[PDB]
RNA sequence: CCCAUAGUAGGCCUAAAAGCAGCCACCAAUUAAGAAAGCGUUCAAGCUCAACACCCACUACCUAAAAAAUCCCAAACAUAUA
């Protein structure tokens, strides 16, 4: 996950993310908050910051994110993997 | 580039690509590794 | 000129006396169960310890280190 | 987790005294007065001593005839030395020092008046002889590494070898050769002469069995 | 980033390793050297200990004072001031067990240790091995014991010192 | 023998029956049973 | 000429591969995961952050000052555990990177309100005396008064 | 299989993951002892590169393909289908199986020459123009070289250099 | 496909060679990493690999091609049964 590092994190406000532990289709989600909290994709800005939102009854992996245009970008990853959700979200950080 | 029979990689960077019907050792890091195949 | 040449004039008594000194009765038995001249091999230790494993470890990575020598 | 295998122990190989290469000179300590002619019969066939090993388990296998001048055995006692470690390994020469002579006349003259005058010496190889010998308490890799890199350097063809190597390719040699589809070997043709073949044939092939020509060799004949 | 640098307590001249580097990173040399001397002024010894500093981007330094080395408080310990060029053939001296836990002990306090859950048993084994690696020797408690060693090693050692000089002076005379 | 479907609290629906059985045994008299547990609670602690 | 086969060995069905014994380092692994399952009771399963070294040598002391252990194993040794014993609950708990925490007595307050200062630190649960419990759930668990005057309201 | 849809309303981007249906294999195989898909059919050495049925199942819409773990082949059979979907596009086979491209389809540059069993790119091969002398003459490759096991019917080998 | 803290500038001529100038032993802590397996280093920084943590396709049929002078030379067909 070194590309979200070597592109830029410096436009992004605030992420966070939001599944249930006792799921079978949380893994995603789980290894997406794991690259995106790395070291070169938390130091390369200090302007930014995570939440790691657990809940029980939530029954959805749905991760929320946006800049600082003012738009909002929600991506529910129920079936997607980790790899697209990953490079939509370069794709999506980059063009804007 | 250079013209190599037997090509071989001469640091890290250099990545390996088959194009017009020669095997050409491309390097981003290290510009000095280009290899032609003849 | 500048070095660091500290060495103390110690005889045969000025080694415990310069220092606070402690008896052996004030220290621990346990400290004196560690290794003194040669290591510890494979053959000297249990399979179900750690340090059997570390020192297999270590072999494996001298051996490997001692392969990759030629190959680029 | 994976297995970790215990490591190969090297306690019952001792390095004996000099493991470098001795030093090879030119002429012998005496030169023969009596010029010898160029028989071509000592490196045309498969080799008969300095077959096996001794000392070492890793030799070069040769594949092929030639002759080695004092040049050749330089270069190679020289790599040798560059490309070793002297506390671990350690090589012993098997071929003998070049002693047959070779006569060479003068340049732009003509055709007569006897033999020339002898100039260097060489040293008869067949295939199948091991050049040089190496052991010591390393592994297989560096060394087959820095052997071939000297037998590709050689002007006939060799490969380095060594014990399990020789008996895995001598195992796979003896299966095909064993286990042949066609019921027409080159031997079964060749010892009883069928359809007149021994009058464009050579003696010297009821031996060979068609697995060697001049001083090549070919691995794949059967 | 960090930058790692071990130098001296109160001889911290602005140039030899610490210079270049402090000047193309865009921090000050001669402020950081002044703070490194005013802090280390409360060592009467002059022992060298490492140093760890820290730059941010707004060009700021920090010093953060730690243990000094092992190999000064061996051979203080021993009493030599140069250790030797082999191990076991050429012994430098002897160090009793007391000594090095005590320097363990001392030692235990830095940004290294007291940030770890580590017991006295791995401290000791850490130190033997380097004792070991050095070039000196361990023992149990040796009190008339390690008396008549370094009653016996002064000589020895001074005779050794004497024909190493005397075979370096040969081969810088082979020249 | 495994363990519970581990529930949660956010949403009451749900309890242990062995608590509500205790509840029921204990909560079934007068005063007599009310003294008595007072007096084996207090014996030891 | 080779011999040509009838029937080309990648078409017919392999035979099964041999297994291979077990060697003494998952044997120890399960037996010191048996060990520290079986004398403490407070376990809290959270999610490993690749993070620096410093950080994790920082917090390692952080939550040792307080007299609390930490302790990880692997998912290829602890799933068979997690499905043969008890704690059959709790398998798809543990299905990527993860860090299980040993603190011996109920502490729960005092490591919640020093993990809580990173934003970034998530967990997935745990159990409490036998009691399969999530983050919200320790969360509320924590707000509990104290011991004794829950054992003497009775 | 599963497909992605974004969708835009109001600045806010909803990339969903809805997962549709797909058929499944026959539930009477020939050979159910294989342990590949074309072994298990009695296709062993009996397919061509006309087959436009057989190379459609292992590929993708957008002229892809897909790997070993996916399909189930072994290691000699997923090359054979990777040489023969090539030979396929090129020939005019399989019009749909065309790459997603903005508008670059708008020079009509070389007229759509008709070709066969197409082994290497048109544009990338040299003109032969000494073309040896007669023993050694450099003749011009045809077919594929893995597909010399199969089937014959002419009582000759199948010629690839002439 | 990812991934890297520390006892230290382990012992010594040269000013020092701090993991690649030479010697015998090449220690030692938590899960796990070599007093150093491959580039850039007077003395320090920059990059990977082996070792945890993590999933775990083949992780490799070994190497075997060349260009002179009037102008290159017959053409063609991998798929109706030796
Ligand atoms: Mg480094
Ligand atoms: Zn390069
Ligand atoms: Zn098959």
């Amino acid at each position: 996950a070194a590309a979200l590092a070597r592109l830029g994190l410096r436009p992004v406000k605030q992420v966070r993310v939001q599944f249930c532990p006792f799921e079978k289709n949380v893994e995603s989600t789980r290894t997406f908050l794991q690259t995106v909290s790395s070291e070169k994709v938390r130091s390369t800005n200090l302007n930014c910051s995570v939440i790691a939102d657990v809940r029980h009854d939530g029954s959805e992996p749905c991760v929320d994110v946006l800049f600082g245009d003012g738009h909002r970008l929600i991506m529910r990853g129920a079936h997607l993997t980790a790899l697209e959700m990953l490079t939509a979200f370069a794709s999506h950080i980059r063009a804007r | 580039f250079k013209n190599k029979t037997v090509l071989k990689k001469r640091c890290k960077d250099c990545y390996l690509v088959k194009r017009r019907g020669r095997w050409y050792v491309y390097c981003k890091t290290h510009p000095r590794h280009k290899q032609r195949q003849m | 000129v500048q070095l660091t040449t500290y060495a103390m004039g110690v005889n045969i008594y000025k080694e415990g006396q310069d220092v606070p000194l402690k008896p052996d009765a004030e220290y621990p038995e346990w400290l004196f169960e560690m290794n003194l001249g040669p290591p510890k091999t494979l053959e000297e230790l249990d399979p179900e310890s750690r340090e059997y494993w570390r020192r297999l470890r270590k072999q494996n990575i001298w051996r490997h280190n001692r392969l990759s020598k030629n190959k680029r | 987790v994976k297995t970790l295998l215990p490591v190969p122990s090297f306690e019952d190989v001792s390095i004996p005294e000099k493991p470098k290469l001795r030093f090879i000179e030119r002429a012998p300590l005496v030169p023969k007065v009596r010029r010898e002619p160029k028989n071509l019969s000592d490196i045309r066939g498969p080799s008969t001593e300095a077959t096996e090993f001794t000392e070492g388990n890793f030799a070069i296998l040769a594949l092929g005839g030639g002759y080695l001048h004092w040049g050749h055995f330089e270069m190679m006692r020289l790599t040798i030395n560059r490309s070793m470690d002297p506390k671990n390994m350690f090589a012993i020469w098997r071929v003998p020092a070049p002693f047959k002579p070779i006569t060479r006349k003068s340049v732009g003259h003509r055709m007569g008046g006897g033999k020339g005058a002898i100039d260097h010496y060489v040293t008869p190889v067949k295939a199948g002889r091991l050049v040089v010998e190496m052991g010591g308490r390393c592994e297989f890799e560096e060394v087959q590494g820095f052997l071939d890199q000297v037998a590709h350097k050689l002007p006939f063809a060799a490969k380095a070898v060594s014990r399990g190597t020789l008996e895995k390719m001598r195992k796979d040699q003896e299966e095909r050769e064993r286990n042949n589809q066609n019921p027409w070997t080159f031997e079964r043709i060749a010892t009883a002469n069928m359809l007149g073949i021994r009058k464009v044939l050579s003696p010297y092939d009821l031996t060979h069995k068609g697995k060697y020509w001049g001083k090549f060799y070919m691995p794949k004949r059967v | 980033g960090v930058i790692r640098a071990i130098v001296r307590a109160g001889l911290a001249m602005p140039g030899p390793p610490l210079g270049p580097v402090l000047g193309q990173r865009g921090v000050s040399i001669n402020q950081f050297c002044k703070e490194f001397n005013e802090r280390t002024k409360d060592i009467k010894e002059g022992i060298p200990l490492p140093t760890k500093i820290l730059v941010k981007p707004d060009r700021t330094f920090e010093i953060k004072i730690g243990q000094p080395t092992v190999s000064y408080f061996l051979k203080a310990a021993a009493g030599i001031e140069k250790g030797a060029r082999q191990t076991g053939k050429e012994v430098a001296g002897l160090v009793t067990l007391k000594h090095v836990y005590e320097i363990a002990r001392i030692k235990a306090q830095d940004e290294a240790f007291a940030l770890q859950d580590v017991p006295l048993s791995s401290v000791v084994r850490s130190i033997i091995g380097s004792a070991r690696s050095l070039g000196i020797r361990v023992v149990k408690d040796l009190s008339s014991e390690e008396l008549a060693a370094f009653q016996k090693e002064r000589a020895i050692f001074l005779a050794a010192q004497k024909e190493a000089d005397l075979a370096a002076q040969e081969e810088a005379a082979k020249k | 023998e495994a363990l519970a479907g581990a529930p949660l609290d956010n949403a009451p629906k749900e309890y242990p029956p062995k608590i509500q059985q205790l509840v029921q045994d204990i909560a079934s008299l007068t005063l007599l049973e009310i003294s008595d547990l007072n007096e084996l609670l207090k014996k030891t602690l | 000429i080779p011999p040509k086969p009838a029937i080309h060995p990648s078409c017919l069905p392999s035979p099964p591969s041999p297994p291979q014994e077990e060697i003494g380092l998952i044997r120890l692994l399960r037996r010191e995961i048996a060990a520290v399952f079986q004398d403490n009771r407070m376990i809290a399963v959270c999610q490993n952050v690749a993070l620096s070294a410093e950080d994790k040598l920082l917090m390692r002391h952080q939550l040792r000052k307080h007299k609390i252990l930490m302790k990880v194993f692997p998912n290829q040794v602890l799933k068979p555990f997690l499905e043969d014993s008890k704690y059959q609950n709790l398998l798809p708990l543990f299905v990527g990177h993860n860090m299980l925490l040993v603190s011996e007595e109920p502490k729960v307050k005092e490591m919640v309100r020093i993990l809580r200062t990173v934003p970034f630190l998530p967990l997935l649960g745990g159990c409490i005396d036998d009691t399969i419990l999530s983050r919200q759930g320790f969360i509320n668990y924590s707000k509990l008064p104290s011991l004794p005057l829950v054992q003497g309201e009775l | 299989f599963r497909e992605v849809v974004e969708t835009q309303e109001g600045k806010t981007t909803i990339i969903e993951g809805r997962i549709t249906a797909t058929p499944k294999e026959s539930p009477n195989p020939p050979n159910p002892s294989g342990q590949c898909p074309i072994c298990r059919w009695n296709l062993k050495h009996k397919y061509n590169y006309d087959d436009v049925l057989l190379l459609s199942q292992f590929i993708r819409p957008h002229g892809g393909m897909l790997p070993r773990k996916i399909t189930g082949l072994c290691q000699e059979e997923h090359r054979k289908i990777e040489e023969c979907v090539k030979m396929a596009h090129r020939a005019g086979l399989l019009p749909n199986h065309r790459p997603r491209l903005p508008e670059g389809v708008v020079p009509k540059s070389k007229p759509q020459l008709n070709r066969y069993l197409t082994r290497w790119a048109p544009g990338s091969v040299k003109p032969i123009y000494k073309k040896g002398p007669r023993w050694n003459r450099v003749r011009m490759p045809v077919g594929s070289p893995l597909l010399r096991d199969n089937v014959c019917y002419s009582r000759t080998p199948w010629k690839l250099y002439h």
